[PDB]
Formats: structure tokens, sequence, C-alpha cells
């Protein structure tokens, strides 16, 4: 071979978008869970007070 | 330069922190001395205050 | 009677109670209820309020202490005497209540439960009770003075 592979050399745009959307979906979904949890804590503090 | 850009920021930071502590004490002390009141929730938030 | 002593080692650990449609009992008190018709109905715990709730049998249903979230400051009764409601706190004269007093209701003058006690501190000539109240919208909320202990 006249070149050197680099561990990204096969990923391709499509598989990149797949890994992207997947990780992004999970990150957003956890962020949802965390958001609903903090919002419930704040809601309860105003609920008492 | 480092020494007089680090001592300066430290002096300014300590003054600003001390000033913010003082301004908080003045903010909270009146409510602190009225056990009963409705706190201004924006002022309850912006300062440390455990509202009612 | 319309509130039942849950039992442990024979020696009533906590009086649990029947409020408005649901038997309630504090989580920290560990005991058999002393009323077979309740002693097995599964309890739905919620630690944010230190209590366990459960539906009473459909026959039991029409004995169930009323409640209401509107409690103007004043005198309310209690098994061990009068409790006083001032400055958004329930207070009891000193030395009355302790281990065994958990979970008994606090009733108003028309006889409806306004609160279920979970603890206390003796503070000078009185005692502040840590209690579960129905807040001004009717939402339940646990009100506790600082340092209060599980009775």
């Amino acid at each position: 071979a006249q070149h050197t592979e680099s561990f990204t050399s096969a990923i391709s745009a499509t598989a990149w978008s797949w890994i992207k959307v997947l990780v992004g979906g999970t990150s957003a979904f956890i962020v949802l869970g965390l958001i609903a949890t903090a919002v419930v804590a704040l809601v309860l503090f105003f609920h008492r007070h | 330069g480092l020494c007089t850009c680090v001592a300066i920021i430290m002096v300014s930071c300590v003054t600003s922190v001390w000033l913010l502590c003082r301004t908080r004490n003045l903010c909270i002390t009146p409510y602190k001395l009225a056990p009963n009141a409705q706190v201004p929730i924006l002022l309850a938030l912006l300062c440390c205050i455990k509202p009612t | 009677d319309k509130t039942f002593p849950i039992m442990l080692n024979g020696q009533v650990n906590g009086y649990a109670c029947v409020v408005g449609g649901r038997v309630f009992k504090p989580l920290h008190v560990e005991g058999r209820i002393d009323n077979e018709q309740l002693a097995a109905i599964k309890l739905k715990k919620a630690s944010i309020y230190d209590l366990e709730y459960g539906d009473v049998p459909q026959c039991m249903k029409s004995d169930t202490l009323q409640y209401t979230s509107d409690k103007p400051p004043g005198f309310y009764n209690w098994h061990h005497g009068a409790v006083q409601y001032e400055n958004n706190r329930f207070t009891v004269p000193r030395g009355v209540g302790g281990k065994g007093d958990s979970g008994r209701p606090i009733l108003d003058n028309k006889g409806r439960v306004v609160a279920i006690v979970l603890g206390g501190v003796n503070e000078g000539s009185r005692t502040a009770l840590s209690v579960v109240t129905w807040n001004q919208k009717g939402v339940t909320v646990k009100d506790t003075p600082e340092g209060s202990e599980p009775w």
C-alpha cells in the first residue's frame, strides 16, 4: 500500500451520522431525564414554600 | 508580568468577593431579622435565602 | 377505635391511622397493625413524606376520618391534649409525647384530621411537632422543625 490507514479511514459519512444520531439521542434522552428530575425538585421546593 | 497580572487579579478578586459578601449581608439581614415576611423571590434567589 | 396501634414486641411502637380514604403509617415505625382488616393490605411507601399509604376495605370505607387543608391558627385537639397552631407550626406543652406517639392524628374542632405527627423537639416550655400537613392548595407537605427526631 502506498498510504497508511488511520482508524477513521472506513467510517464514512453514513456510519458517522449513525453514530452521531445515536449518541446524540442518548445524550438528549438522559438530559431529558435529568431535566425532569431537577424540575421536580424545584417544583417541590416551591410546593412547600 | 505574570507576578503583577496575578497579584492584581488576586487583589481585585478578593475586593470583589468581599464586596459581594457585604452586599449579600445587607440584602439578607432585613429578611433574616423578620422571621415572617414574604421574601421577594427574585431577591430570595439572587442571594442565598431559604424562602417561606 | 378509628386509629390503630401498630404493635412490636407487644409494646405499641406507633399509633398508625386512617385518614380520608387511606390508612397511613410512618415508615420508620415497624409493626403489625393491630386490626386484622388492615394488617395485611399492601402499603405503598413514599419516603419523601415518611409514610406508607393503603386503601381501606370497601366495608371499612365509611368510618374514615375526614380532613381539610384549611387550618387557621388556633386550638386543635389531640389524644394527649391540646395542640396550638401559631406561626405555621404545631406546638404541644412540654414532656407530653415521645416514642410511641408517632402517627397519631391531629384533629380540628369539627373533628377532621389536619395533620399526622412524625416527630418532635422539646423547645423550652413547649414542643414543636414535625408533621405532615395539607398545604394551602391541598398538596401534602412534610413540615419539620430543625433537629426533630423520629418519634
